[PDB]
């Protein structure tokens, strides 16, 4: 069946958290370990920062607007609906597990991103969401 | 060994106090107004030009910035209020240009992007001033510059203010050349039309990226170093170029783990309020912003009207100098001593200005105060450590010079939404002018009437009141931005981080007039 | 061996020619007008204030300068026309301040004297700009500064333009401190009242001289280093202090005996005239000014529109670059090559601008011209040898940048009484605006009438014509003075002499975009 | 942030193609021949001298190298083919000396070992040249030198080529002294007889190790600093001395994790082949050698004949410049720009030469090509970053100079087994000489016959063909070795690693003739 809005929200959160993790590694290498720039807050002066992200589900493309709240939660609006999502990525055993609350509903999954595809493995099932290629990298 | 405890500043304010309630109300109103105005400026040139810009397929400048910087990195925008009601009938949001500091490929860079929506990206005089300020910041802090050129050339109806003079348009190119000579990367991305007078920017740059849709430039002129299909591709190419820069950050100061302040920052609203007549202890602010609320005061009981000490912000060491009353001889001497000490140990300096007006005291023997403030002025001017100024209250007269105003080239200068800046208080200027005219016309034997006294006084009062507004001062580029107090700490962190890119070099002092 | 002969430039002009007669008439009229206006400015604030100033026993500022400098030494005044009709109803002769370079005790020094007659010596914004320019000149050329302080503080009705910003009043003190740190002598002579905001100047200075009739300052404050009975005594004491400076002039260039040019300078009046539409050979000017009319051209048959070569002025070597037509690719490349060569050999540079307008040619393929002029702009900006610019004709567009305009920090910049400076010619700007509006309103389907075309065109024509006036440009400090052509050689000599005080240091170049 | 993807070069070649098969066959044959010849050279002086050397109890030089370097460390031998058929009847394997770079006690060192088997270790002129080249490499890259002295002095029958001139034997000692002055360690190990003219090497050295079995030297002369029982003990002592050097490697470039190229290296055999007439895309080679096959081209559509860009090899940054066709004006300008850019950012440079002969095009207007290639030559000469050249194809005429030939002091220079080097192609030289003689003898009225034309042409063709052989060029020390293409990447890595020992200092450029 076609994936719901909530699964797309979880996938977007997972991708953002991965970007944060790479930022953490690059910070680990550098001299300026404690610089505020290394934070993934997305803070702007007197404005709230919003990302227009594009995720590919099945044969239909879906656009998600992710607003970076000051508290660290994310306000993702897909179409008419708006969802408040807070999550973190932590390692169970050898495996990256995303724990995420969307609109106050908490869910646990295994997150594997290889190439474009993002794989959420959970008790309900597996959801695959594709990051579109910039198509200038061919 | 780093285990011994240190006393912390700050006290819990009285939330029940009526004074706190009223101050909170006023300051929150000011901040809400600031946020609303910033949103309106963010909207840009207008729906008309925005739709036209989108129809041409080009991205909006803010989207360009969002895609350019690292994912989730904070972006420090500067001078969001340039041109705010500066020109009589023309609305120029953001000055027609967007300048800020952001992290690209793990490197702090200064990003300068023309806004095509506002008057086709033409260059108003304020736009030139904003760009020159950004280039000056990048030169001083040794930051790579990235230009997102979508320009329209000088605004012809105002050419006399844009083209000819030293700090006019040509200085832009001058700066570019100089920053290329000192090995500071210049990257230009021609995301708009390559109109007359615009090709100079790509030609001066070290590296170019040109969006496909002159054609002669990429194929034959060879100005193009890279050639991109559209905006997204150009931004990706820019990130790749920045990576290929071969640069590594060199820091030369001791670092410690960072720790949050012990008190919430929003309490500042209650402490400061919007009335300059009431006063407050700067130690409250210092407790709210510094790491762990830990502060080591220096010469606490001498020159009590000035508060100087050492602290850490996000782990970096800082020397803090702030006003707590009317400046005096002892305060000036303490400040000079502290500045010398900080320069010797290579520690960044942070000034907080809350200059108090002279309406309270008629004379204050300006001669001695001047004789001592001159020493402090010289010491501040000759200093070479990074200096950041923050105006949390009034700023009047030579005290502004003494506390490192714009003339003394602080690396950054911010003001709170409740500041006031002018040469004197309005009523004092009115009295001075009235006395001058009265004495003169008495000298020539002419009679001075009280109606004439009011006639001189009132326009001066209104004019000084109007010119002291923070929005008036930030419309011109007299400060790098108006910041919500609740965010102050964060901003300072970013600023200081950027200031650490340049190496700190030794300070040379003039003759200390003893 | 220095005996072999050299060919000399210059040809005898046709005195009988009607064109020569007419050009001579027009240029002589312009020079007479200039001289009359200068005399009127020299008269000062007015007979009222002059009588009042004399009654107080103080000397007039020009008399102060006359007594201060060495007997019979030439004095190079700068910016005599600042504030000329700048403010709507207020007449501010000389900007209210007198700045120049003169020889005191055998040392070139920069003298800055407040004029008490003009508005009690208050500081108009133009006055601050003039003083900052003088301080910049002294810093760059390493010249001792002498202040003759008779001040009145900032002009309050205009405080917003005088106090707050970076290039506003405080920068003055900043400069003082810096120039003291780099061991450049600062001498202050308090010849007037030590009013509020004035004591900072003596306090910042290295040495002070105070005329007796604060009293507390000499006896108790100790700001006074010397104490003089009256103006004459103070000036003598200043000369003694300057002698005690322990300074010796270090020159690092080869010197040859000087020789006068072979042709009379007044002939320039006939050659140049007042009409910019007619053109002339810059080689005539070069022959009139350089020593012995001897000139060694470089790449004479390539890029003929630019004339570059070597000569000597009063025995010093100079590289001369001038326009002889529309600048092109080859001209730009020749200029870049010559600039590199002169920088390598440490030779001062002299630019002569006679930029030709584009009314003659519709397109001139601005892209290629830009691609090449960018190289010349970069080369000029990065240069470190002393640079002196002289505008003998039109100066328009990016060519002004290419020929070392104000933005590129020439040590001096002078203009002849017949110059014109603007971003473009007026008619060209009118056509550009008309085309923009026509194309736009066609895009939205609106009709554009010819009456509207004239309505847009005429104000632009008049405004550009007015703003291009030499007096308009010199009222603001966009140039260091308007000079009679017949004296040009002399002025250059003095200027170059001063520029030789500072040591010449190596030039670093950016990436030469090949 | 380092997460965004980058496009990779390289395409899978057509293994089924007949052209690929034939090219693979030819190149594999060349490599097999090279390997066989190297094995024969490795065998050394001969079984006679080897048995004699063993009977004396001394180790063979290759065994000395094996025991000296760190266990399992790769050893970079240089100029294995010196003296290959250089002298008419005398076989001089390896030039009689073994020079290489290897890691001893964790430090890169240059090891120079005399081969006693070859003519008793006498010094042929080629041996002196090889040793001087090794010393030059060590001086430039700041590497400690270890000498394994088993010498026999100059080869007397050729003294005129070994003793007297500047680059003759004495320069060896000169280099030693200089490298001692600049604090570059000199270690000498006298593993053979201390014959006449040999004691100078230990005496010049910083530290000595002498094998027991002059006796006077250790006990009384005191030249001996250490005294070893036999070869094994001497090598151990050398390792201990190297440890005691107190040296730490200082790198000043950004480092990234290394990644293997995406395509197998042996495919190069098919791509390149042995026929110079056919051409190939240098991008294939670049894809095969650089890390991850990631390459960022610079000015791709301008001067397409040259290919310039940035990449990483084993994590180090490199700027790659290669030929893809006949060099032109645009190619030269692109190369100059790229060289300036790389010098500014302090990035090592790697040149790939595949100069194409002019047999295809009669004229190619040598004047303009020269006028532009001069700029590239100047830029390459003045550069200061490490430069490594690799000749993958033809190398002819001034193009060789433009692509950093031996005259321009690259840190290393290698050639593939299929290269050709000469001033011109043979047939072109034949035509030039024929035309010269024809024109001259026509000038004197003499008749030129076709038989004479063939008589001039054929010897020139054969001579140029013979002199262009890689073995001919490597017999003399014109290159640091012939390398199997399949190993190219590895070699470059080692080379660049060594080149990083020296600090990179700023580049000074001459006048860029615009
Ligand atoms: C370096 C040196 C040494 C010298 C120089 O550089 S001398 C440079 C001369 N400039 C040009 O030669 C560019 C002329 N523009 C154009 O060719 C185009 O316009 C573009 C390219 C700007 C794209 O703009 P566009 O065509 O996509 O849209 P448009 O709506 O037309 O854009 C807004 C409209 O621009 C009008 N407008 C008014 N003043 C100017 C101005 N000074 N520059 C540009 N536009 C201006 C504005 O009044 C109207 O809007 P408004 O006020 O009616 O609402
Ligand atoms: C550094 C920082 C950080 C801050 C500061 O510095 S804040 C400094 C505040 N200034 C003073 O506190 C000096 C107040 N002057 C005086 O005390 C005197 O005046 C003297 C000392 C100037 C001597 O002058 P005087 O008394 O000998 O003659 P007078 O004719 O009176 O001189 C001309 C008359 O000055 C009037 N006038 C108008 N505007 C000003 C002005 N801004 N300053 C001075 N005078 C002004 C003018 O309008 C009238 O002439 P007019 O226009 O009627 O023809
Ligand atoms: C710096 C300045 C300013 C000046 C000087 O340095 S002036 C140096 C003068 N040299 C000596 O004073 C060393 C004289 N050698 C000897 O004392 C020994 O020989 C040893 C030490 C070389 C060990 O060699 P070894 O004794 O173990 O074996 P051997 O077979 O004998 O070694 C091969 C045989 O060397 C013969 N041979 C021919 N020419 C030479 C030559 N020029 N040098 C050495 N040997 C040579 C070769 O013809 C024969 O072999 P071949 O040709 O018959 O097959």
């Amino acid at each position: 069946k076609a994936a719901a809005k909530e699964s797309l929200c979880q996938a977007a959160l997972g991708l953002i958290l991965k970007e944060k993790a790479m930022t953490d590694t690059f910070t680990l290498q550098a001299h300026d370990q404690f610089s505020p720039f290394s934070s993934s807050s997305g803070r702007r002066l007197n404005i709230s920062y919003t990302r227009n992200m594009t995720l590919k589900d099945g044969k239909n493309n879906v656009a998600i607007a992710v607003t970076y709240n000051h508290d660290g939660s994310y306000s993702m609006q897909i179409e008419d609906k708006t969802f408040q999502v807070l999550g973190n990525l932590y390692s169970e055993g050898d495996c990256t597990y995303l724990k995420c609350s969307v609109n106050g509903v908490a869910s646990k999954a295994k997150l594997i991103i290889l190439e474009n595809t993002i794989y959420l493995f959970s008790k309900e099932g597996s959801i695959e969401i594709d990051i579109p290629v910039p198509k200038y990298l061919s | 060994y780093h285990g011994d405890s240190v006393a912390s500043l700050g006290t819990q304010p009285d939330l029940g106090s009526a004074l706190y309630q009223e101050n909170y109300k006023q300051m929150k109103a000011l901040v809400n107004q600031l946020h609303e105005r910033v949103e309106h400026i963010k909207l840009g040139g207008g729906e008309k030009a925005r739709a036209l810009h989108i129809s041409r397929g080009k991205l909006l400048p803010r989207e360009r910035i969002d895609n350019l910087i690292d994912p989730g990195s904070p972006f420090l925008e500067l001078s969001q209020f340039a041109g705010y009601q500066l020109y009589d009938n023309e609305e120029v949001p953001g000055g027609g240009i967007i300048t800020g500091i952001g992290r690209v490929s793990g490197v702090e860079c200064m990003i300068i992007a023309n806004d095509a929506t506002v008057k086709g990206g033409a260059y108003y005089p304020v736009t030139v001033k904003k760009q020159l300020r950004a280039q000056e910041i990048a030169m001083q802090n040794r930051l790579p510059c990235i230009y997102l050129v979508d320009s329209g050339g000088a605004y012809l109806p105002r050419q006399a203010d844009v083209f000819p003079d030293r700090d006019h348009f040509g200085r832009t190119f001058y700066n570019q050349a100089i920053m290329s000579s000192k090995n500071i990367a210049q990257i230009a991305v021609v995301m708009g039309s390559c109109t007359a007078g615009g090709a100079y920017v790509p030609a001066m740059a070290d590296e170019n990226i040109i969006v496909r849709k002159a054609d002669l430039h990429c194929r034959k002129s060879g100005v193009s170093d890279h050639w991109a299909l559209d905006d997204h591709h150009a931004l990706h190419l820019t990130r790749k170029v920045v990576r290929n820069l071969n640069y590594q950050k060199k820091l030369d100061v001791t670092i410690e783990p960072s720790e949050e302040p012990l008190f919430p920052a929003d309490e500042l609203y209650g402490i400061v309020g919007a009335n300059l007549k009431r006063s407050f202890d700067v130690r409250e602010v210092i407790a709210r912003i510094v790491d762990g609320s830990r502060f080591t005061e220096f010469k606490a009981f001498y020159g009590d009207t000035l508060v100087t000490g050492f602290a850490r912000i996000f782990g970096y060491p800082v020397g803090i100098v702030g006003n707590n009353g009317v400046l005096f001889s002892e305060s000036a001497k303490k400040g000079t001593h502290f500045v010398q000490l900080c320069c010797q140990r290579n520690i960044p300096l942070l000034f907080l200005q809350n200059i108090t007006g002279f309406m309270v005291g008629r004379e204050y023997e300006a001669e001695g105060i001047a004789k001592d403030g001159a020493k402090m002025v010289a010491a501040v001017a000759c200093a070479q450590v990074p200096k950041i100024t923050l105006i949390i209250g009034g700023s009047y007269g030579a005290g502004n010079y003494g506390m490192c105003g714009r003339a003394y080239s602080p690396r950054f200068l911010y003001i709170w939404p409740n500041a006031r800046i002018s040469v004197m208080g309005g009523e004092q200027a009115a009295n001075v002018l009235a006395t001058i005219t009265k004495d003169q016309r008495a000298r020539e034997g002419k009679q001075f009437s009280s109606a004439d006294e009011a006639a001189l006084k009132e326009p001066i009062i209104k004019k000084f009141e109007e010119e002291g507004n923070p929005y008036y001062s930030s419309a011109r580029v007299w400060d790098d931005g108006i910041i919500d107090p609740a965010d102050t700490r964060l901003v300072l962190g970013l600023s200081f981080s950027a200031a650490l890119n340049a190496p700190i070099e030794k300070t040379d002092f003039g003759i200390f007039r003893m």
